[PDB]
C-alpha cells in the first residue's frame, strides 16, 4: 500500500528502459491490440494501460488495490481515455470482470525477479481472468547469474563488523551475508561468463515452478580471480507479437531501479582464467512469511587454487 | 537489515557527544529508549553502568543482546517492543540517566516521544537527567528551480501523456532529503524550542505541544525561493555535570544529526540580496504513535522585487 | 552556391557515364539542360565539339563561363535562364546530343522535364539522341520504428505540451532523405520507367504522365514495414554508338545518383522472412514548374503474421 | 514562408537549449507575468505562447505570418489555454491590438544573430504594440567573434577547386571565400580568445543600429596557429526579470541549431600565442537585396611571420 505516495512511481516512470520496454512491446506489435480486452494487473497510475489503450486496445482494465487508482483514475480521464481504460481500486484476486481478457501487461517483477513480487497474482490473473490463449506482457522471464569481484563492499559492508568502537560485531558480519544486497554491479565487475539461472514461461508456469532449483556453471575470464559474489539479473523478453522487446536488467546494460541482487558468498572462490565452478541453487517462498525468499546455494569448485564444497543460505526479506 | 546501521557506526558526532554524556555514567542506572543497534548502550554498559535497559522495537535488538552476550557485556539487557510492553518485564524502573532522541522533524512528532514522557514521568528518579533534554527547530530558504521541475513539473507529461494529479501529492508532502548548499540562499532562523522537562503528555490529547510560531530569514544573494527547509539541533545540558553537556548542532547543506524536511513552496518568492523572507509555522501532531504532523507554513518577501506572500498545509508521517 | 557543387565534382559515376558518352562528340554538337556549374559541358567542349551550349537558372553559369573563359574553351556558351528565354539567343538551335536529367523523385515530377521535352521537340537534330534517355522507379519496404518515434510520436507531448495536430503534417509529407541499410527489409521491384521519347508534353495538362503501377516485394526477415522507399535510376542506350551506353544504377542501402524519398505508412505491415509486401503506386504531377506532386500508395501483407492493408497519400514539392 | 511545413519546428523545438532558454527565462520569473498581456511575435508551434500562460499571464497574443498558426490555435486548446491565448494569423507589422502589452517575447534569432532575423518585426512591436515600460524576452543581444583553424574545409571546400578533371576552377575558389559558412565550430578548432562583435539593448536598439560597425581585437593562445576563419556566435540574455537566463550559441557550448558562422579569410593569419590581430567589421543588409547581409572585414595583423593589411567583403546569401 507504498505505492499510494508519489516517489515510486516517479521511480519507476523515470525508469526509461522499464517503461519504454513495455510500451515498445505493444506498440511495435499494435497489430496484437486491436479490438482486444487488455488487462493491467497493478495499473498504478496507469501508464501501461494507456499505452495499451495507444496500441489500439478496445477495453482496458487497470487494477490496483492502492489509493493511486483514485489518481490513475483521473489521468486517464485527463488524456481521452476514459472510454476505454476503467480503474479498479482492489486486490485482483478478489475482482470479478464481465469477459475474459485476451491480454494481460503487468509490471510484477520484483528484486530477483521474485522477492515480493506479483508474479502469483499475474499467474491467478491469467488462469481466472484470462482466455485459454491469454497472451502474457511480458510472456518470459529468464534469471541469469555471474560472478563478480566486490573488495570494497566486503570491506565496508561485512569487515566493517569486525570491530566497531572496540566492540565485537562480527555477528553482524554473520547476519550480512544472510540478506542479498539490491545494488548495480559494474561491468568491471564481472570476472564470469553470464550463465542462466532458470527461465519462466509465463504463459504456462505455475506457482509451485517459482520454487525452482538451477544448475549452472561459471568460468572465470581475464592473476587471481576473485568470485566475492553472485550477481543476479533477470530480462522479460515480450515474445507474444511479431516483433521482440526484451526488458532487460543486465549490468551490460544502463541501470533498471531493479539493478542487480547480489548474494555474498560465504566464502569467496580463488579461480584462474578457464577454471570452472558448479553451482545449485534452490529458491523457494519462506515457510512462515510468503512473500520472503529462501535462496539455498550449493558451491562446488575445485582448481588450482582452492578446493570448497559447501552449503550457503540466504534470506531475501 | 544489518546494512541499515553502518550509518549509525560512522556517526561521529553523536559518538563523541553521547561518549561525553556516558562519562559520568559509572555506577548510574540508563534507560536507552530507541537504542537501535544498541551501540551507545553497549558503550554504556563498557562504562561500568550499574544497569542498561535497552529497548527498541526493530529486531536488531535481537542481534545486539547477542553481540553483548559475546563481549562480556553482563550489565545490559535489551528488549524487543514498544516500551509500555516491556516495562513489566524490567528488571529495574527508576532510571538515573534516560537517553532518547525523542524528537522529530518539526520537534513534537517523533513518535518516540510518547515513551521518552512514559520514562520522563515512571522511569527517571529524582534527581535523574534525561539527554537530549531540548530541542529546536531552524528554518531557511531553499531556491531549487530544477528540483521543482523534476518533481512537480515532471507530471506534466509522462511518456506523451498528463499526470496532473500527481502533482498535488507531490506539494501536500513534506519531502526529508538533504538539501545541497547550492540550494541554500538565506539565512537560518530558530523559530521554536522545546524541552523535555516542559512537554506535555500525549496519553489524553496530542495537541498539548502544538505551536506556532513566526520566523524570518535574510537572503544571501538576488535569488528566488521555493523551498523552505526545517533543520532538527538537539542540545543537553545538565547542571550536575556540566562538562557533560553537549550540542548536535545544525549546518544548513552540510551533515546533520537529521535529515532536514522540506515543503514546496506553493508560489516562489524572489528576494534581493539581504531583503527579509518573514512568515510563521504552524506544528500540529495528529497521530503521537505514528507521528502523523500537520505542517502549515506561511512565507512573504518584503517588496523590493514583488509583493508576494504564500501558503502551504504539508503533511509528514513517520509510520 | 559554389559548395553546393562539391556533390557534382565527386559525382564519379555520373563523371564516367558521361565520359563514355563524350568521346565520339569530336564535330557534334551539345546542349546541356540543367548544366549546373558546368563540369560535363567544359568535358564535351574540350573533346572538340562542334558546339556547347549549357543553361541553368542558377547565377553559376556566370562563374562557369569564367571558367570556360580562362581554360582557353572557346566552343562553349552558358545562358542562364529558362531554356524558354534563352533560346532567342542562341548560337545554334539544333544539336546531335542533348544532355539533361529530366527525371525526378516519381520520374515524371522534376521541372527541368518541361526543358527536356522542349528540347526534344524543336531542338534536337534528326539524328540527335538525349542522354540520359530513359528512368526507372524501385520501390523497397522499410523499417524504421524510432524514425517514427522521432517525427510522429514526438510531437505527442513537447515540453509539456500535445501537439497532435502536427503529427498530420509529418505522415503526408514525402520525405527525402538516405535510409540506413538496416532499415531495408524487402526486395526491390522496378515498378514504372519512363522514356523521353515517350513523355507526353505538360503544356497544355500536366497530367498526360502521372501513372498507377503495381509493386511487390519480399521481405528478407521477420520485419515490419511502416514506410516505403523510392529509388530512381536512369539509362542511356545509344543504337548508333552502343558502346556508350551507361546506367545510373541503383542500390538502396548505398551511394545512388538521387537521393531516395520515403513515404509513412499509417499502419505498419508486419512480415514474416519472405512474406510477400504488396501494393499499388499513384504518381500524379500538378504543378511541372514547381515539381508539386502527390503519391498515393496501398500496400498490404500477405497474413503471415496477420491481414493488414495501409493506404496513405502523400505530398512532394521541388520549389 | 516554409515554416509552414513541419521541419523548421521541429528543428527548433529539439533545440533543447533554445526552447528551454526561453521555457525558464519566463518560469523563473513568473511573477513578471501575473495580470500581464504578453505578445509572442512569431508564435510558430505556440510553444512560447504556452509558456507565458503557464507562467500566470492573463492574456497571451501569438501572432505568426505562415500557416502554421493554424496549428497552433489548436495547440493551445489542445492543452486549455483557449481562454488565455489568442492565436493571430499575419504579420506583426500589420496588426493592432486592443491594449498595449506588458511583455514581448520571441525567437526572433537567425544566423549571425541578424541574418533573415524578425528583430526588425520586433522592434516595431516593442514601439508601436508594447506599453512605455514594456519588457523583452530576451531582452539583450550579443555578438561575439574568435579565430578559428579549419585545414579540413580549407582543402575541401577552397583548394579542391584548383584543377578538376583537368580543368582549372580556381574562380570557383575564389567565390567560395564570398560565402559565410553556417556549421559546428569545435573546440578544437578555437585558437583564439572570444572578443565581443557588437552588443544590442532590445529595449532601445533601433534598426539603423543593426548595421553596425565593429573593431576588435584577436589574441592566439597556446607549432604555428593558422586563423583560416572567424568564427561568429551570438547569446541573447533574458535579463528583463530578477531571474536571468542566457540562450547561448557559443562554441564551447553544445550545438544549437544556428550552430556559429564562419567568415572564412582570403589570407589566412599565421600567429603564435601571445600576437594580437586587430580586426574592423560593418555589417549592414545589401544595398539593394534587403534580406541579404554584406560583412565587409578590414584585416590588420602584424606578426613575426606576416603583415597583413586587407579588406575582405563577405555575403550572407
Ligand atoms: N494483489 C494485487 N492486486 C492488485 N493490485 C496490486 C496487487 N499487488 C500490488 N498491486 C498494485 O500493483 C502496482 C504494481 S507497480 C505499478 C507499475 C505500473 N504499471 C507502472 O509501470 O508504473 C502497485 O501500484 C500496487 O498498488
Ligand atoms: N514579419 C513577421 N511577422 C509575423 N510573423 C513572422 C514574421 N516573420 C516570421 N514570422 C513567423 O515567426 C515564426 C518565427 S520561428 C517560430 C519560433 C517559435 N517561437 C517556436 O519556438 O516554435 C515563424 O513561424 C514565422 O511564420
Amino acid at each position: 500500500d507504498s505505492y499510494s505516495h508519489y516517489g515510486i512511481h516517479m521511480e519507476m516512470l523515470k525508469d526509461c528502459h522499464r517503461t519504454t520496454s513495455y510500451r515498445d512491446a505493444m506498440w511495435r506489435n499494435a497489430y496484437l491490440f486491436k479490438d482486444k480486452v487488455v488487462l493491467d494487473v497493478g495499473c498504478g497510475t496507469g501508464i501501461l494501460s494507456m499505452f495499451a489503450a495507444k496500441a489500439g486496445a478496445r477495453k482496458v482494465i487497470g487494477v490496483d488495490c492502492s489509493t493511486v487508482a483514485v489518481q490513475a483514475r483521473e489521468i486517464v480521464k485527463d488524456n481521452g481515455f476514459e472510454d476505454v481504460i476503467t480503474i479498479i481500486q482492489g486486490k485482483v484476486e478478489e475482482i470479478q470482470l464481465d469477459e475474459k481478457v485476451d491480454i494481460i501487461i503487468s509490471e510484477w517483477m520484483g528484486y530477483f525477479l521474485l522477492y515480493e513480487s506479483m508474479l502469483n497474482t499475474v499467474l491467478c490473473a491469467r488462469d481466472n481472468l484470462g482466455t485459454p490463449d491469454v497472451k502474457m506482457f511480458p510472456d518470459k522471464a529468464n534469471m541469469h547469474v555471474c560472478g563478480i569481484t566486490d573488495e570494497q563492499y566486503i570491506q565496508e559492508r561485512f569487515n566493517i563488523w569486525d570491530n566497531v568502537q572496540g566492540i565485537d560485531f562480527s555477528y553482524f558480519k554473520r547476519l550480512s551475508f544472510i540478506e542479498p544486497l539490491v545494488d548495480t554491479v559494474e561491468r568491471s565487475q564481472i570476472v564470469t561468463n553470464v550463465a542462466p539461472l532458470v527461465s519462466f514461461d509465463i504463459n504456462t508456469v505455475k506457482e509451485a515452478d517459482l520454487s525452482f532449483t538451477s544448475e549452472f556453471a561459471l568460468e572465470a575470464q581475464a592473476s587471481i580471480i576473485y568470485v566475492h559474489a553472485l550477481s543476479v539479473h533477470f530480462d522479460t523478453p515480450f515474445t507474444a507479437g511479431h516483433e521482440v522487446v526484451i526488458l532487460d536488467t543486465t549490468p551490460y546494460s544502463p541501470p533498471t531501479h531493479w539493478r542487480q541482487t547480489v548474494l555474498y558468498l560465504f566464502n569467496p572462490l580463488r579461480m584462474r582464467a578457464g577454471e570452472r565452478a558448479t553451482f545449485r541453487m534452490k529458491c523457494s517462498p519462506n515457510a512462515l512469511n510468503g512473500r520472503d525468499l529462501d535462496i539455498s546455494l550449493h558451491v562446488d569448485f575445485e582448481g588450482a587454487l582452492q578446493i570448497s564444497h559447501y552449503d550457503q543460505d540466504f534470506r531475501l526479506r | 537489515r544489518i546494512s541499515g546501521n553502518l550509518s549509525c557506526i560512522h556517526d561521529r558526532v553523536r559518538l563523541r557527544a553521547y561518549e561525553s554524556v556516558l562519562r559520568s555514567i559509572k555506577g548510574k542506572s540508563v534507560l536507552h529508549l530507541g537504542c537501535g543497534m544498541g551501540l551507545v548502550s553497549m558503550i554504556a554498559a563498557r562504562s561500568l553502568a550499574s544497569a542498561v535497559v535497552a529497548v527498541d522495537r526493530s529486531a536488531i535488538v535481537d542481534a545486539a543482546q547477542v553481540v553483548a552476550n559475546k563481549n562480556g557485556l553482563n550489565n545490559i539487557s535489551f528488549f524487543r517492543g514498544a516500551l509500555v510492553d516491556v516495562v513489566q518485564n524490567f528488571p529495574v524502573r527508576q532510571f538515573d540517566v534516560i537517553i532518547c532522541e525523542w524528537m522529530g522533524p518539526f520537534l513534537i512528532n517523533d513518535p518516540l516521544l510518547e515513551e521518552a514522557l512514559y520514562a520522563r514521568n515512571n522511569l527517571l528518579a529524582s534527581n535523574g537527567v534525561m539527554c537530549p533534554d531540548s530541542s529546536s527547530i531552524h528554518v531557511v530558504g531553499v531556491s531549487d528551480y530544477c528540483f521543482h521541475m523534476d518533481t512537480v513539473e515532471f507530471w506534466g507529461n509522462v511518456y506523451g501523456f498528463k499526470m496532473e494529479p500527481m502533482k498535488a501529492l507531490v506539494q501536500r508532502e513534506v519531502e526529508m532529503c538533504r538539501v545541497p548548499t547550492s540550494s541554500i540562499v538565506t539565512t537560518t532562523c530558530l523559530a521554536h524550542t522545546v524541552n523535555i522537562a516542559s512537554i506535555n503528555n500525549l496519553d489524553d490529547k496530542s495537541s498539548l505541544n502544538d505551536f506556532v510560531v513566526p520566523f524570518s530569514v535574510r537572503a544571501t544573494k538576488d535569488t528566488t525561493v521555493n523551498f523552505l527547509t526545517f533543520y532538527i539541533d538537539a542540545r543537553f545540558t545538565n547542571p550536575h555535570d556540566p562538562g557533560a553537556n553537549f550540542v548536535l548542532g545544525v549546518r544548513p547543506g552540510g551533515t546533520n544529526p537529521w535529515t532536514e524536511t522540506s515543503v514546496a513552496l506553493h508560489e516562489p518568492l524572489p528576494l534581493k540580496g539581504g531583503e527579509v523572507l518573514s512568515g510563521e509555522l504552524k506544528v500540529c501532531l495528529l497521530n503521537p504513535t505514528r507521528g502523523i504532523t500537520t505542517v502549515e507554513v506561511t512565507a512573504r518577501t518584503s517588496g523590493n522585487v514583488v509583493n508576494i506572500e504564500t501558503k502551504g498545509t504539508y503533511n509528514y508521517q513517520r509510520y
